[PDB]
């Protein structure tokens, strides 16, 4: 039976290097020969207690591409749950009484791991829990670095944007720190800097990093430039505007990019990457989102299948 | 009437010639300071060869004399221009722009929450600190920004 | 490969007579022998940025009757998209990264044709764009005129109701003007008259039409009586009431109808067609809605299939 | 020489000379068609005398030949403009603008619910001379408007 | 007592030429020599069941410049009375035991006239009742026309915009038609034209009216230009934007107007009057809104005070 | 006339040291010997386009203790003016024909300064405009500092909390910097620290400031401790809860404070000041909120009355 069989994918900190490679090699195989009936007769719950369309449509398409049925809800705007004080332990004790895996997003951190204490043997896969984890976004980003760069080690990865509160850059720095010789360049407004617990883990593992203030200082050496959105309310209107709105990428800036460099953005991008970047070979944000299908498919294939045929 | 030519065109009688405009600021100035809404003959030369910048722009507006504060509004766009005022084919006056104290109308408060965006008021900024690099403070929201920033959006 | 293969069905003005016949003969075949696995393994997005239940349930049932999977959202009341300024070019560049056709309704006119510039090769089928087009409503109406009348040319078609803003009567007059010898009778309150660009196209094609003020002036000659709803806010409460609420059909009015005459209404009907009309043989509004399934099925079959088996 | 006209102004070796621009269209066209975004010498004349046609404008753009499509665009604005190319010191071709079949980019849909307004889209209208006017049908809306409504804005 | 003492002010239809002149006479008196303790110890109720803050502040400022007390409310999506179940008739029956006068604006027509049968000896003054009446707006419009032109007879008044649904333009035409020799020009989009009843009344009175298509064709002969706002809901966006080269006024259009020509507008003036008109001498909409204070002071003074010697 | 007679009160930046002392002088006078008929017959407008009931009740009670009338509104999700389409400039232009003064609080910065160009001879007094200014809060803070300490020069003032976004702490530092020899201690979380512009201004004036990490290290030298509320949205829950052993004040912390040390807070004080402080003699936030009455009486009295002999 494969290692991931019937596991809960709750946190990146819980997956080993080995675990991460396995998911990535299965994604590569399913992207190459489809397996449209692998999860035939499985029913999977898509519980989005917090609405997230991008993530939901992606997760359910990939459940659909392996042959599974989907039942579920998207809420934030009412869909009767927690109705009349019903706890989340209780909702999950009732949903696991009839679906074969629960995919869930929830506003509070810790909610997917609590689901785990009540779901019996139905695997729980986390699609986001407040400001804590989002594994399936890190799996798709990793898959995309690997497929475009050929490797996951010895990379020069720049992380540009709001690094203090960008929940995805924090997990991608932890995943990449599992591999060797990567070098990190953080480029953030002072108010939005990469927190200490990250930096402290990088130092302790002997991994190199450095802060720069503009992308021009580092463009030439860079393989993956991962942009994040600054949310305008983490700053006031005039802080955003005043001199910090210059963590914006444009085509002109890409001149000296290595031929292999790729630009990644978990999306919505709104300001930070100008529309003229789209026409360049380095724009890989949309192809990154399409890889969400294979990464996500691979996790559901590995978790529901004892043995995998390939 | 005097033997014009296009590498440095010649003589208007009576009026203003703004010369030694950096390349590509000339159109900017035509549109921004609405110089064109006149019935006078304007002659304009773009990307010309000259006095060492190599390549420059130049604007000639006959019979209009724009001055003293008008000339100063030109300062963060064309600080090294010369505003010759001409009368009966003689350059009877040579001004250069200096930083103004107020720049009305032309700029846009980068602060998305100030009220000036939505309304029948024109922009106004107080200017501070010459050439080591200018600060502009909005009249209305009293937020001070770097000119480099007001000059993009 | 069939002409419609992999086309975007955005506007009626873009479909030829030929194109319209083809869709209608395929609807007739699928209504006669079902093809329940034709779109097996296709996943289709049902994007309703504006909610419309009638249209959505119909479109998804017909995707389900050809074997396809559906992922999608209905919004108007929040489902997190346009979240944080995300443009529609960007949402479509991400959805076409994983579904095989996009069906979409949107509030603004032009939105399905914009989707087309960003969807790559995934066909976009328009389920309504503001006050502009709704092809699939005109295809179902046409199918219903054809199946009940035997033809689409040489018809006497009366259009009764709010003709000024009824987006469906405007497209059905353009589609029917593709065919020959049809005669139009418009019966509308003065405030709700058939706009000039319609009349001007009819004149220029040499097609006959005329305005009448009551259905009794024309009942005897009529084959298709297409009723539209007046929306009470296009008029004030007393304008509606005062003498213009008499574009209402009742059983009594049908006395002298030809035996073949049919009453069509895109629905909700609320006032305009009295409940006693339902028991008559001429009431075809509900059977018109059921034909939405075959018209809609036919378009998805033609657009996703190179060659069709029949 | 004199009955003024030339007095020394710009004869050019090769380029395009747009002449008889109707007065005030002259600056529209530079803006709209983005003719100054070039390094080549441009020399423009505004409110030029035209006993010959009232009053006019004239852009001279060298070593650039603006053709076919680019010329027909201008018809909505300066419909009686004669473009002239030059490749060695004289008119090698005079070209009047004819109305085109599509007008891209420079025009806004009057329709505020049109999706062209909020999106990364280049505007596009289908042109139709319906005697008394040109109707312009938007490619997104498919709403058709008088060219006077669209140009007014 | 004065003729209006203790009278109800509900429709312009109910005030004679003479009552209209009495009000206007008084209001010039109060404007000139104010009497701030005239309603000392009176308590007026400002029952706005429909919010209109401009009208509410004008009235409450009128109440306080005459020294009266004010209790009341407004109700955009809020506060209890009328409830749903609790009738307007019972609301009024209870409030007319507490106050000395009731100013009320309600969304349904005739609400003020219903009120009158329940307020006892307490006077009720209509501030707007659905699309029916708003007499205190007509009273200030006539005061501004009389104060700029010198008379209310023999005027060339142009009315422009939504003549079909501006309640103010319907009223102002009835009121100006009690005075003699007035000539009316109605410049409206033919979908939004003056109702046949205003016109049929005007022809029974022998009054002259003509309809025009753009203000430019009457600019020359006109005294009062009464702009109305065109209500874009009763229109399609494309319809709204289609009309001629519009019916909005700009200073350029004014270059022919007589020196005593004044532009009036009940406000808001989103679009139809450009800011450059504000600086011409013909602009009088803001001054018109200040005369709202003296017109409503007048009405309250005559209704609550037995005879007035100012 | 008095120096502030008919002046607009918009930014603390615009009032000289002398104007600040005049206001404070007057307010002690009105507190001592009240004059309840001073603004008899004046009508002030309380335009709160943004609700703040504490500030609104303080101002309206100030208006009524001087005998003035009040019309106006508040607008948490409600009432018509400013509309969307109707400009602030037209709202003010119309209201300044009805009233004698306008107090206004608006959510966008500079709204009060825009107003000033449309109110005619009518004075406008700012009650808060986005994150820019709130001068009547600074005026009562200085009145409380002057009334407890005896002077406004040579004070050791500690400012604590969200120094980056408290508009009140930015203002109070400008105002105290017009008086002499004041020493400032700023105890803030380094993510929420005093902006470089307050500090750069303070060094151009030669003023002494130092930054500290917890109140306990300055408790001993301090006169005024000005607590601010830490705004938990501009923070992560875990960040919010992480800081030291906090910057909240409790009586235990006060056991070293000088006898004349007073704790001030603009209010609300959810968390940062414990209830046991309320009973110590150093607690002065409630008394500070009562002085709000005398500071705003003072401003209104000087603005609307030509010279004052109390
Ligand atoms: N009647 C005239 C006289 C002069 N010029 C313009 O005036 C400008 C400069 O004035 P001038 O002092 O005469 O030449 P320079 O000494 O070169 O001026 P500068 O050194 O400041 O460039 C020239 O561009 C010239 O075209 C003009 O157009 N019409
Ligand atoms: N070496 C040259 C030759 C011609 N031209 C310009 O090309 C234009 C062409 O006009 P032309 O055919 O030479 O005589 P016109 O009668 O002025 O043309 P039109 O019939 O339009 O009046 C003229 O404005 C002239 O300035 C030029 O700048 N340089
Ligand atoms: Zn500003
Ligand atoms: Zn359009």
């Amino acid at each position: 039976a494969n290692p991931l069989y019937q596991k809960h994918i709750i946190s990146i900190n819980d997956l080993s290097r080995d675990d991460l490679n396995l998911v990535l090699a299965t994604a590569a195989k399913l992207k190459a020969n489809p397996q449209p009936e692998l999860l035939k007769h499985k029913v999977i719950a898509s519980c989005f207690f917090e609405a997230s369309t991008r993530t939901r449509l992606s997760f359910e398409t990939s459940m659909h591409r392996l042959g599974a049925s989907v039942v579920g809800f998207s809420d934030s705007a009412n869909t009767s749950l927690g109705k009349k004080g019903e706890t989340l332990a209780d909702t999950i004790s009732v949903i696991s009484t009839y679906v074969d895996a629960i995919v869930m997003r929830h506003p509070q951190e810790g909610a997917a791991r609590l689901a785990t204490e009540f779901s019996g043997n139905v695997p729980v896969l986390n699609a986001g829990d407040g400001s804590n984890q989002h594994p399936t976004q890190t799996l798709l980003d990793l898959f995309t670095i690997q497929e475009t760069q050929g490797r996951l080690d010895n990379l020069h990865v720049a992380m540009v944007g709001d690094l203090k509160y960008g929940r995805t850059v924090h997990s991608l720095t932890q995943a990449l720190a599992k591999f060797d010789g990567n070098r990190f360049y953080f480029i953030a407004p002072d108010a939005l800097a990469m927190p200490q617990y990250i930096l402290d883990m990088l130092d302790e593992k002997g991994i190199a990093w450095s802060l720069h203030s503009s992308i021009e200082e580092v463009m030439a050496e860079v393989d993956i430039l991962y942009m994040t959105r600054v949310q305008k309310e983490r700053l006031d209107p005039s802080e955003y505007a005043n001199v910090k709105a210059q963590f914006v990428l444009r085509a002109s800036d890409l001149h000296n990019a290595k031929a292999n460099m790729k630009v990644l953005h978990p999306l919505p991008r709104v300001d930070e990457i100008a529309t003229d970047v789209d026409k360049t070979p380095h724009a890989w944000y949309f192809q990154q989102a399409g890889n969400g299908i294979f990464a996500r498919q691979a996790l559901l294939a590995l978790v529901l299948n004892r043995d995998l045929v390939l | 009437m005097t033997h014009d030519n296009k590498l440095q065109v010649e003589a208007i009688k009576r009026g203003t010639v703004i010369d030694h405009i950096p390349a590509q600021i000339g159109f900017k100035l035509l549109s921004l300071f609405k110089l064109t809404e006149t019935d006078q003959r304007i002659t304009i030369g773009l990307n010309l060869p000259s006095g060492e910048m190599g390549r420059k722009d130049l604007i000639k507006i006959e019979n209009t004399f724009l001055s003293e504060d008008q000339v100063d509004q030109l300062a963060l766009y064309a600080p090294q221009a010369t505003v010759n005022r001409i009368d009966n084919y003689e350059v009877v006056g040579k001004s250069r722009p200096s930083l103004p104290e107020r720049i009305d109308n032309v700029l846009v408060c980068p602060n998305s929450n100030c009220i000036s965006h939505a309304e029948p008021v024109s922009s106004s900024f107080a200017v501070r600190k010459r050439a080591n690099d200018i600060a502009l403070k909005c009249k209305y929201c009293e937020k001070e920004f770097s000119h480099n920033v007001v000059l993009a959006n």
